[PDB]
């Protein structure tokens, strides 16, 4: 199962 | 034994058109189950080991938008990144992102990252409390302060401590057949002399799962690495794994130096001399 | 569609009580829950979003998650009826259910159930009949009589000087109707003319 | 940009039995960056058909791949694979050995 | 700037015709969508860019095309107009997918009714209706009350105007215009509105009230060999004076 | 009848030259009754009407600590705003905030109002309702969403609802002989003929409160706007407000057009023909 | 009287 | 950013009666920004003594000030307003007229 | 007339009862109104803040404002022990009144009220008088006595076992007396 | 986020002697305060910035120099010190006056005492007092007392350290040191509490109980010219051990 939260532009 | 769930992912840039080569792979313990890639004609997660496809249109459908997204978040990383370190859009740079769980014996959850990479050089990286950032460069500095705005650490040690638990338990069972299984090294030594004066033993190891391993070369049973060639452990594209170690020996001395073989599957410890 | 199954109203509490909003999703590994409140008329707005097991405080406002369950909620503490409208749930800001349609009917300290013939400021021939100043128990059916319409019952907060007044409009074709709209409640100064 | 050089390991899936059809396996890895040329060669000739791993990366970030076709074992018939990567000036060609 | 835009605002359709609505965001949100809300119903998601370029079909995707030139535009196409689509079409953008904080705005809305015939649209009958003696006696106050009828599309907006000043304190719109016949499918609509005011503002003969109801019709352009007025949108107000009764 | 209360304050950046200027100032209807300045030698809040001098230390105390507030509120606020803009700290940039209440013949609450706007342009203005915010730029929006969670719109509609009546009314009353006075326009007509051919006549009013007015000329008994010109109506500086309108016309035709005033003080609507 | 509350900096 | 310019009106307080001393009015209104120069004139020269109101803006944001001194009006002399805003190249000179 | 005036107690309710704190303002003005609470030697701490009329609420607290009778207040539905401390009432952050000091008196489920002589360490004749496992009925008397000292009554807590115990010690600068100085209330086990 | 923070946290002074005392700020806090409370009354204000070189006198202003140019620091002084500023001293800030929401953060205060003679300070006399084997077979429990007497100004902390770790369970000491003089106004104090254990853990000789009490007395710095010890900022304590006799 991939995240779907914690991943955002830096 | 333990096991782990990690999803990598790699967006690479190629100068003069604004969409990057994206490539994400999942694998639990040294086992794939998903892939995606920009190129492919499908532009959808696609499986890869048995137990993965019982899953539904739900699943897909979803594990396609966030990796989808994954890669458009890389996208974009890109753009920002030449700006933050002052380089050419005529270079072509590489983010990689890396997040999982492991699991004791007893399938409860033991560690979880979260990691990033600007070409090949940690970025970013959440400490192993999932409450703190090691940033290095004033980069990742600028990328922590936004980070911390957007409560990614809490956002994410929810999924790492959670989610990924939850799914890796389930593909656990759901896999037995595939992940639960131990496959033993099929183990023996070649011995070609290299003239009249040396001989190279080869202690071999085939055919094993998971890649975990270590073959180690004892003199008069004290572990060498003085003229110990050790090779990187390698797949063979069946699923299962292959590493072998030599020691060159003063010819008339082979039953002085033994092999030591250790894996997951072996119940004790293998001890090889030449034959 | 089952996607995200929401309590689907209309749900009615009283002033100053517990408002409990109830959601329950399909898709198990949703990982994001959102609430969002959209007033007649407007758009939604985003009010809540928990990521995480448990309870989520801002302000009024709690947000409940239990994963296990598959199960999102939401509190409003201490009702206002300015909080009245409807109430979405959704995962990961993509899918959202039908809407509970929230009503909180006002505390009416002192009622005054009427029924007042008003006439228009032009061509007063054209009446209509208003129940007014009934209490927030008091429910309106809709007509019987095709040729007769019955507005809802729906609440003035006149800050003139601060009196809510819950209101409901009724008008036929012709005279053949005078204020004989017979469904609800004992009082109504109700005066022939 | 730190500029790590492939790793080249050249094996067969099962020991190599003359005659017996088998599987050939060029595996590079610890390279970066992941752009990488890779060729399995029968006598230097280009064997045509060859399937990939898909790319993945080790703990220090450098990438990995296994190249691999189906071939059968020859005595005399020799095998390499042809490496190219933005860190080599001439393609690294590393001979398969059966011990090795 | 100003969250999410959306065009038009309010739109009639002949069955069988062409339509796009806009949207647009100058906020860099990758993540946007569109989405329909029918009286009762709720949202149901049509389409979904990610990105630009990348766009996705969400749960009711027919009639229904888009499209993702830009981070900022994220246009809507209706090929052939039905009534099947009349709606309340949403447009929403967030900075972040795959992520909880960054939060999912909403555009204004788009505003759609579809009718097989175009004659089936009219404008509202405005009347406002003057407090009872009997109400101002038995309580010391005022309630007018406003009346908007034999209009269609179902949509306008209702405020009142005290002295040429808007006003929103003691004023109560029904939340959603009522059907002067249910059973019939295209049928005319009506709404209904109450402005409260002390009996004694209402006493005094300087004070001025006009309930307002701004229409959403047809356009300048759209054709009309009607005899009946052309229901171009438009404003229609009825007006009362205060009384010494 | 009819009446408000509302505060206008006024902070404009001067560069180079130490803090902004800061002018607030206190109407209630078409009347001044307190001012402050950064500039004026006390940092104190005036009076400018009478009545409002019979409030003691408690009231000027503590209107002073609210307005010297507002204006260290403002003196951030521009700090902020070049921020939230990337404008130059080289320009000069002006904010604005309005606040009032308004109240019928009964004195009971109509409307409440807080509006805000950089650099003459709304910025952030607070919907009729009071619980509502329009905002016009994503600046704004940063606003907005930091002023819903210091719930702003809730905090004031006390203020407006409340106080401002409260105090309004306090006014009203303990000023009877300023505030309510209705002071009736003085008309006249003058007749400067601009050629041979045609003939203007202007329409006047003077020495009249409240500001509030309408004169309309009429063409056989009907609003003429054709060759119509109407003065912006301006004070005096004795607290009374001044105005005039006037028509071109056929000379031989001059009976035929009439003026028309409404006013407050005026018992009836004034007709006025020439002589 | 002047605003004492819900006067906040931008 | 807004630049509107401003509008001038120059008027006595009371009706005008040469001899009898009044009040020179210059009003300024629907201009921003705030930084503005007003000047009185006799005859062209600057009036030396002059009182402003205090600053406020209208609905649309618009600031406006009313300029004035004391005066006695001449048959013969005349008086005007030397409005200068950073909305326009050449200051504005509004002449007073008695019946405007 | 003190700008803020706030009842003075000190106040003391049963734990699990209703507490009711009370404060006035003169300054007609003010438009916010805080509550504060400081546990003895420590800080203020805000709890509560009400700006317009009517009901707070908050948990376990409540607050209450007239602006006609220019009056504040505030509820401790369930008073807790740990609730045992000043309660400050302040306008506009600025202002504050005396404090009320509150004592949610803990429930003792079987008191053992008795007087026992303890005597110190490495000496003799100097020695403290100890009136403990009273109930939070009985109430601990003045010294009388200049040159005799008494201490308040306070609560311990052995979380150890789960037993609240009332003491109040009694010392003088001489053995010239002894233990019937502390007026008693109960029963005195020596 | 360090809070708002104060120096010193005690202090002794000679009447007629210059102090300054310290405030700060890790948050953007325009609004700063001073308090002092007296036993007996509460917090009155003496000056309060509403920003930066902006300050404003409050209550009890006299005595008090205290302005700030930073917005992060608000010093207070006492230009020439006096026994009537003996008190306790409280620094508060919030993000703003004039809105309510924002919170107003206090420091941890700073304890003053100023006396006419500095031969006025003197440190604690400590005893600990044995359990009565009454108590502990009529109660099965052994309490302790402690008892810090004949010290100025009363500025003490007092904790129990059982077998050299420190203990806050069946712990009391007294709200507030009371008064050996109450009618003299510069009189010693004196502050007593009590621990209980498990009868058993009395009863065992191997148990260590130790009474501790940190007295704020003079500083190295202080001139001193008398024949008694220095009465220098020290800790007290008094020992027991356990019993079976």
């Amino acid at each position: 199962e991939a995240a779907g939260i914690g991943i955002l532009t830096v | 034994g333990s096991h782990s769930m990690r999803y990598f992912f790699t967006s690479v840039s190629r100068p003069g058109r604004g969409e990057p080569r994206f490539i994400a792979v999942g694998y639990v313990d040294d086992t794939q189950f998903v892939r995606f890639d920009s190129d492919a004609a499908s532009q959808r997660m696609e499986p890869r080991a048995p137990w993965i496809e019982q899953e539904g249109p739900e699943y897909w459908d979803g594990e396609t938008r966030k990796v989808k997204a994954h890669s458009q978040t890389h996208r974009v990383d890109l753009g920002t990144l030449r700006g933050y370190y002052n380089q050419s859009e005529a270079g072509s740079h590489t983010v990689q992102r890396m997040y999982g769980c492991d699991v004791g014996s007893d399938w409860r959850f033991l560690r979880g990252y979260h990691q990033y990479a600007y070409d090949g050089k940690d970025y970013i990286a959440l400490k192993e409390d999932l409450r703190s950032w090691t940033a290095a460069d004033m980069a990742a500095q600028t990328t922590k302060h936004k980070w911390e705005a957007a409560h990614v650490a809490e956002q994410l040690r929810a999924y790492l401590e959670g989610t990924c638990v939850e799914w890796l338990r389930r593909y656990l069972e759901n896999g037995k057949e595939t992940l639960q299984r131990t496959d033993a090294p099929k183990t023996h030594m070649t011995h070609h002399a290299v003239s009249d004066h040396e001989a190279t033993l080869r202690c071999w190891a085939l055919s094993f799962y998971p890649a975990e391993i270590t073959l180690t070369w004892q003199r008069d049973g004290e572990d060498q690495t003085q003229d110990t060639e050790l090779v990187e452990t390698r797949p063979a594209g069946d699923g299962t794994f292959q590493k072998w170690a030599a020691v060159v020996v003063p010819s008339g001395q082979e039953q002085r130096y033994t092999c030591h073989v250790q894996h997951e599957g072996l119940p004790k410890p293998l001890t090889l001399r030449w034959e | 569609q089952k996607e995200v199954e929401q309590n689907s109203g209309p749900l009615s509490v009283p002033e100053g009580a517990i408002a409990s909003l109830n959601c329950t999703y399909s898709d198990r590994g949703s990982q994001s829950f959102f609430w969002y409140r959209q007033y007649s008329g407007k758009s939604p707005e985003l009010i809540m979003s928990i990521y995480s097991n448990g309870d989520k405080e801002d302000g009024r406002f709690t947000a409940q998650l239990n994963k296990a369950s598959q199960y999102v909620s939401l509190l409003i503490r201490d009702s206002q009826p300015s909080d009245s409208a409807t109430y979405l749930c959704a995962v990961q800001k993509l899918v959202f259910g039908t809407g509970t349609r929230l009503l909180v009917s006002p505390n009416i300290q002192n009622p005054d159930p009427a029924v007042y013939q008003l006439r228009d400021s032009k061509s007063s021939d054209k009446s209509v009949c208003l129940f007014t100043d009934f209490d927030s128990q008091t429910n309106v059916s809709q007509s019987k009589d095709s040729d007769v319409y019955i507005t809802d019952k729906c609440v003035l907060d006149m800050r003139s000087m601060d009196f809510k007044s819950n209101s409901a409009v009724a008008w036929s074709n012709k005279s053949d109707f005078a204020c004989a709209n017979a469904f609800n409640n004992s009082i109504i100064p109700e005066d022939t003319f | 940009m730190i500029q790590r050089t492939p790793k080249i390991q050249v094996y067969s899936r099962h020991p190599a039995e003359n005659g017996k059809s088998n599987f050939l396996n060029c595996y590079v890895s610890g390279f970066h960056p992941s752009d990488i040329e890779v060729d399995l060669l029968k006598n230097g000739e280009r064997i045509e058909k060859v399937e990939h791993s898909d790319l993945s990366f080790s703990k220090d970030w450098s990438f990995y791949l296994l190249y691999y076709t189906e071939f059968t074992p020859t005595e005399k018939d020799e095998y390499a694979c042809r490496v190219n990567h933005v860190t080599l000036s001439q393609p690294k060609i590393v001979k398969w050995d059966r011990d090795m | 700037n100003a969250g999410v835009t959306q065009t038009p605002k309010f739109q009639v359709l002949k069955t069988g015709q062409s339509m796009t609505l806009q949207c647009a965001q100058d906020m860099n949100h990758e993540y946007m969508s569109w989405y329909r809300q029918d009286p009762g119903m709720g949202l149901r998601l049509i389409h979904y860019s990610v990105g630009a370029g990348i766009t996705d079909q969400g749960e009711v995707p027919n009639g229904y095309n888009v499209s993702r030139s830009t981070t900022e535009d994220f246009p809507l196409r209706l090929l052939s107009a039905a009534p099947s689509q009349t709606s309340v079409y949403f447009c929403a953008s967030s900075y972040s997918f795959t992520e909880a904080t960054y939060e999912q705005y909403f555009g204004p809305g788009t505003r759609l009714t579809v009718t097989e015939d175009l004659k089936n649209v009219f404008p509202p009958e405005v009347a406002v209706f003057e407090p009872s003696e009997a109400e101002i006696s038995h309580t010391q106050k005022a309630t007018l009350v406003c009346l908007a009828t034999g209009f269609y599309p179902d949509h306008v907006e209702l405020s009142w105007w005290v002295n040429g000043k808007e006003v929103h304190s003691g004023v109560c719109t029904d939340p959603q215009p009522l059907k002067e016949q249910p059973a019939l499918n295209d049928s005319r609509y009506a709404l209904s509105s109450r402005l409260r005011v002390s009996a004694t503002f209402w006493q005094d003969p300087r004070n001025h009230f006009r309930c307002q109801v701004q229409f959403y019709g047809l356009s300048e352009n759209d054709e009309w060999t009607q005899d009946r007025a052309k229901p171009v949108t438009q404003i229609v107000s009825a007006e009362a004076w205060g009384r010494a009764d």
